């Protein structure tokens, strides 16, 4: 077996699957969704293990859904802050504080592709996400497939 | 150990008081004991005539660090403004306000305030500081200008 903390510390597809059949619930349960920064962190760590393979894709998508549903459904959760910090951590928007933008945006983009199609997703965030995913950026250009996919999906929101 | 910063700031205050652009305000705040706090200035920038910012008076605080002028002052609109290059915190971005960019001793308070005034109607769309204003500017210019005019009227003296 595995635990959520160990998974978040050193994310891997295998560790996610080892969390068990209820991994999605556990990731959400163990994340302090009252803090947008922590939600961005969990979202990116979970999405970092995305692989276009049945079991992993499902595990990542389910975890993203449980986490974001829990975060977004709180009337006190600032969805705009979440989006801003997500863009900052993805290296698409600058910030006043120093952050270590992730190296690979493939997983995050594929996770977002799934997220924006869910009922819990605040549609008001779609235009902002679209603006920053379409904006020129080397990291995004390296993940053309995932980028084009997410944009095509955003056009349908 | 801010003696060097204070020496320069005292001269900048005298220079500003002697001559500055009409409509602009830049005055040191006061310490509890009544003396001037040259490290914290309350300023105001008038919208440029002929632009959607006309009529508005935008207040900002200029904060100087102890190592000034090796470092540029931190400029923050109070309250924060709707503009692509102004962070939600109110901090405004300019190349001349970045130590690793164009900040140099030759830069004056007049140059900074005039630079920020110019930035108002001529944003740097390539380097946004907020997702909101950037998104609207790029997706609906007419709507963006409408929001700018409303904000200018809101802050009209």
């Amino acid at each position: 077996p595995a635990d959520v903390s160990t998974f978040l510390a050193f994310p891997s597809p295998e560790k996610l699957l080892r969390l068990g059949p209820k991994s999605s619930v556990l990731i959400a349960q163990q994340t302090d969704t009252s803090d947008p920064e922590k939600v961005v962190s969990a979202f990116l760590k979970v999405s970092s293990v995305f692989k276009d393979e049945a079991t992993v894709r499902m595990a990542v998508q389910d975890a993203v859904d449980a986490l974001m549903q829990k975060a977004f459904n709180s009337s006190s959760f600032n969805s705009n802050t979440f989006l801003t910090r997500l863009l900052v951590h993805m290296g698409l928007l600058k910030s006043e504080d120093k952050v270590k933008a992730i190296a690979n945006l493939y997983g995050p983009l594929m996770a977002l592709n799934h997220m924006v199609q869910q009922d819990y997703f605040p549609k008001a965030l779609a235009p902002l996400l679209l603006a920053f995913v379409t904006k020129p950026n080397s990291a995004l250009e390296s993940c053309s497939f995932a980028r084009h996919s997410l944009l095509q999906t955003l056009y349908k929101v | 150990m801010s003696g060097i910063a204070l020496s320069r700031l005292a001269q900048e205050r005298k220079a500003w008081r002697k001559d500055h652009p009409f409509g602009f305000v830049a005055v040191p705040t006061k310490n509890p004991d009544g003396t001037m706090n040259l490290m914290n200035w309350e300023c105001a920038i008038p919208g440029k005539k002929g632009t959607p910012w006309e009529g508005g008076l935008f207040k900002l605080r200029m904060l100087f660090k102890d190592d000034y002028p090796s470092s540029p002052p931190k400029c923050k609109f109070e309250p924060p403004l709707f503009h692509p290059n102004v962070y939600p915190s109110g901090t405004v971005c300019l190349s001349i306000l970045e130590e690793d960019k164009d900040w140099r001793p030759a830069i004056t308070i007049k140059q900074i305030l005039l630079g920020i005034q110019e930035l108002l109607n001529e944003p740097n769309i390539q380097s946004p500081a907020q997702a909101e204003a950037y998104t609207i500017y790029c997706q609906n210019r007419v709507e963006y200008e409408k929001r700018v005019r409303a904000q200018a009227k809101k802050f009209a003296p």
